[PDB]
């Protein structure tokens, strides 16, 4: 495996957070990369509670990750499986996930990074940089099943990246990928398609995409807070959504409503996604996006 | 200083807003020449031309003209020339340039995976290049890729007198045009391998740096150089205005610096850059 | 997880050997099926130097254990994922592994079981156990694309069971499975598309199963002993096979010539392997065979 | 010595062959009422019948017969009663005979799987008894206990004509196939130590009654077993018993006990396994070696 790190490269400076399976450190890695000495990154584990189900999501990512490439779209370092611990290195996102940065911008955080909340230009700078992210991964034939901001990351100059593909599919044969057994689920980012019959597709991601326009409005509050897990379930299946937060902008309320069109039929596509917002954008996103590139064909 | 502007600017989010003020103030000057007729085909953009001022003259009697200018820093001590990326009819120029200003380097930052530059330098050490209108020969001899550089070496021979100099290529292959680097480090260890190369001596002419425009990745591989410099030179490095320091530039070649995450980046690198040369 | 066991309540015993991913332990567990104070079982481990893919396997073949039900298939009884080392506790069957109890019946064994080599009815009734245990494995739509008398083990009653599944794949959807990228693969078993193409189905399986007879028959001799893989790779796809190990029955003989056609569209199913020898069986395998079952349908 | 002797058979691959032997030399008596034409819908299989001399005889006037064996081991000084998986229509004489010899356990050896060699003899709710109209008995199920490998109910019969009530208890061993061998010796023997523990097969009670589908494979073997660790237990010399002889004399009492050889290895096998302890004539110092 080309992607095995020696385990003494890598040193574990400081814990950065809880990810979807374990504590998530940031370490020094030394040699490599290629000219580049030592190199700081974002070390993935999994808790010693981690069951097996969890255990072979942990895994898989790192497999699948292998094969992405993707400026909004973490980037894989290399994995440190011989022995244990079992080690996922990652590129550090310096602001670290989405759903923290955006908490640590609410006038009342206690560790606010000296910077105020996104304007309107940067949201949707962020929703095309996730779009465009999904919009790759759905090329490559992948169901997300778990968009949310806990799982996209920022980087330094606040770009935004799909970092965590804790539950993702292959959908190359059908396009979709139905739930057999029972599990977990992160209800409040379900579509009710997926809530009712446990099916999902590019088209329950765009619901979750929805939401996570939404997390970003409201500075990553929960979403339907006031209702209980049973509640939401019952309620999206019945036909509710959720509502505008205070000074959304307008529009970003009408991407929302798009992404959480009852009939999945009726909700855009990724790449619609980013054309629709293509010329309000960064001058660098064409040379950048997945969206531009040639292999978007 | 330094840091606290850079905090004081991020609170406010006045990033656009200051990048704003420095377009407003910046220097505008003739650009008559790279606007001549007979010009167009030398130029990349219509909108990015070089001052007559300090625009970098070949020493030829058909067209002595390039799309290049001589950025010349008197208290940093340094002069850098910063040019468009090469056109598939101006290679010769380009090079014609490098050897009529005694350049020891060049710095590349054009973003690899169809660049918006020629290929002009030679691909392999066996398939060296010529260019018959300047009368100039270029050889590869040797190569070494990295994760996100490249360095190459070069030997380019003027054929007119059989003169050979080595010259030392570095290209930075992960910067976005309109965009910033992947990371502060990441650019820094740059910056510092092409410092300890040599390249960027005073015994030598002026490092030529450029992109594809020649003013936005370019300028901010400038400024930021040119900040670490300065700072080295004074008791109290916080002192440093940047946004003095890019207005100074502006003097030389319009447009230093694209976009105000440009500006941001810049201010980043040097804070950080400045702490790892103390 | 219904499945996972307490660590306190397993105890290794002895090693058993070496199996796809790590050693194999004989334990001893209490209370983990009603009815049972203590319960000695086989609990398989996955080594320290297992690559990233070896982990996954390991980790997957547990995962779909759990939904199959076949006698003449390995069970399993349950996981200890909680922690390190990962344990995955099945069934004991007594005298392990097919190859390895194949060889111990060789004349210059040192470890002889005390038992002689088996008949042409104990070899047939082999046959059927093993394509028993295949024909519902495909009928669970997957591929095995491993099968190899080591990866068979035997019962106190000397019955055959499939007990390992490192490399099955699904194929509900295609019905057969191609590999992607590169990969460390059991060349003396594979069919020669299987080689060429990295293609798998129940016909290559089929082919497999040819060579698990012909080490029933040569008392687990190495297939094309004497030759290198390369070689092997190279004959096979040319048309090639193995010859009849010395004084092997004739009607063993033709069943690997019919699982050893060049066309695998030509190769014989697993339920037809069984159909042909159901009238030369034991008189339970009507009793608990998959072929007999009301869910073969 | 039992365990060389199990040594020996299978080194020399013998097992056929003694099963051979033990078949050739088996017992041969009339089976004239089982034979009887007015009996042929009291027969499971028309291979399979109870010898005149030891048959069980029901107490009544109009048919006395059912597909029942006594099979009485003096040495061991334990009876037991095997018989076929009941009918339909001879449910009811199944319980009359469990109520007239007296039993207080039933051990029930079909495979659940699907449908069993068995009629449904006994409730499957503690709501709904069952009444066997022709032989004047009720039946209630008081508390199942189901586990892994074997279910425990405990049972009410209740003799209508006297008002009497017995508590029988049932064990079905729910993974052992028709003319097949239990998953191990040890789940085997855990089971016929519960069925030991509860006090089924006390000289107190009647002969427990032992059936499967023809009571004579499986329903054999579980007795095989008990009986020879009995004998092992209660002698100076556990490995002087001999398991053949053992058969032989069973067979004196019911044709084809054991169907197959590999039951009968695996006869010795459990036997073998759960006399590891019986100490014997060892002394203390001897037994810790």
């Amino acid at each position: 495996d080309e992607w095995e790190v020696s385990r003494e490269k890598i040193t574990l400076l400081r814990e950065l957070g809880q990810g979807s399976f374990g504590m998530v450190y940031e370490g020094n890695a030394r040699d490599i990369i290629k000219g580049e000495a030592e190199t700081r990154v974002a070390v993935k584990t999994v808790n010693e509670s981690a069951s097996l189900r969890e255990r072979i999501e942990f895994l898989n990512e790192a497999s699948v990750m292998k094969g992405f490439t993707c400026h909004h779209v973490v980037r894989l370092l290399g994995v440190v499986s011989k022995g244990q611990p079992t080690l996922v290195v990652m590129e550090l996102m310096a602001h670290g996930d989405l759903k923290s940065y955006l908490r640590s911008l609410r006038p009342e955080a206690e560790n606010n990074p000296g910077r105020p909340p996104p304007t309107l230009q940067e949201m949707i700078q962020m929703a095309a940089e996730i779009a465009d992210g999904m919009a790759y991964l759905n090329a490559k034939k992948f169901v997300h099943r778990d968009l949310a901001a806990r799982n996209c990351m920022v980087a330094h100059d606040f770009t935004v990246k799909i970092g965590d593909f804790g539950m993702t599919r292959d959908i190359y044969e059908t396009d979709y990928y139905r739930k057999g057994g029972k599990g977990l689920l992160p209800v409040r980012w379900m579509a009710p398609e997926s809530l009712k019959d446990g099916v999902f597709t590019t088209s329950s991601d765009m619901w979750s995409f929805g939401v996570v326009l939404w997390e970003i409005t409201s500075l990553a509050e929960q979403p339907y807070q006031g209702l209980s897990n049973e509640q939401v379930l019952k309620f999206v299946m019945d036909g509710g959504y959720l509502d505008q937060p205070d000074n959304c902008p307008e529009r970003v309320t009408d991407l929302m409503r798009m992404c959480w069109q009852f009939n999945p039929n009726m909700r855009p596509t990724f790449l619609e996604i980013v054309n629709l917002l293509k010329d309000d954008l960064h001058p660098s996103f064409p040379e950048v996006s997945f969206f531009h590139s040639e292999e978007n064909k | 200083e330094m840091e606290k502007e850079f905090e004081q600017i991020d609170k406010s989010g006045s990033w656009a807003a200051i990048y704003q003020d420095i377009r407003h103030e910046a220097s505008d000057f003739p650009c008559r020449v790279a606007k001549l007729p007979k010009n167009k085909n030398r130029n990349r953009y219509r909108d990015v031309s070089p001052f007559d001022h300090s625009r970098i003259k070949l020493h030829q009697e058909d067209n002595d003209y390039i799309n290049a200018s001589l950025i010349k820093m008197e208290e940093a001590q340094r002069s850098y020339i910063l040019t468009q990326g090469p056109l598939p009819n101006t290679c010769g120029h380009f090079w014609e340039m490098v050897w009529e200003q005694k350049s020891r380097g060049v710095v590349m930052l054009n973003r690899v995976m169809s660049l918006k530059c020629a290929q002009y330098w030679p691909q392999k050490e066996e398939k060296e290049m010529i260019f018959e209108d300047t009368n100039l020969k270029l050889t590869l001899i040797s190569e070494d890729i990295k994760s996100y550089y490249t360095v190459r070496q070069l030997e380019l021979e003027n054929l007119t007198t059989q003169e050979t100099r080595e010259i030392l290529h570095f290209h930075y292959t992960t910067w976005p045009d309109f965009g910033v680097p992947e990371s502060p480090a990441s650019f820094l260890n740059f910056l510092f391998k092409v410092r300890e190369s040599g390249s960027l001596s005073p015994e030598h002419g002026p490092v030529v740096v450029h992109a594809s425009a020649g003013i936005g990745r370019s300028g901010t591989f400038c400024l930021a150089d040119t900040c670490l410099l300065l700072m080295d030179k004074r008791k109290d490095p916080s002192s440093v205005d940047i946004k003095k320091v890019l207005l100074e530039m502006r003097k030389f070649r319009m447009g230093l610096i694209q976009t105000a995450d440009q500006l941001r980046f810049s201010y980043l690198a040097v804070i950080e850059g400045a702490k790892f040369i103390m």
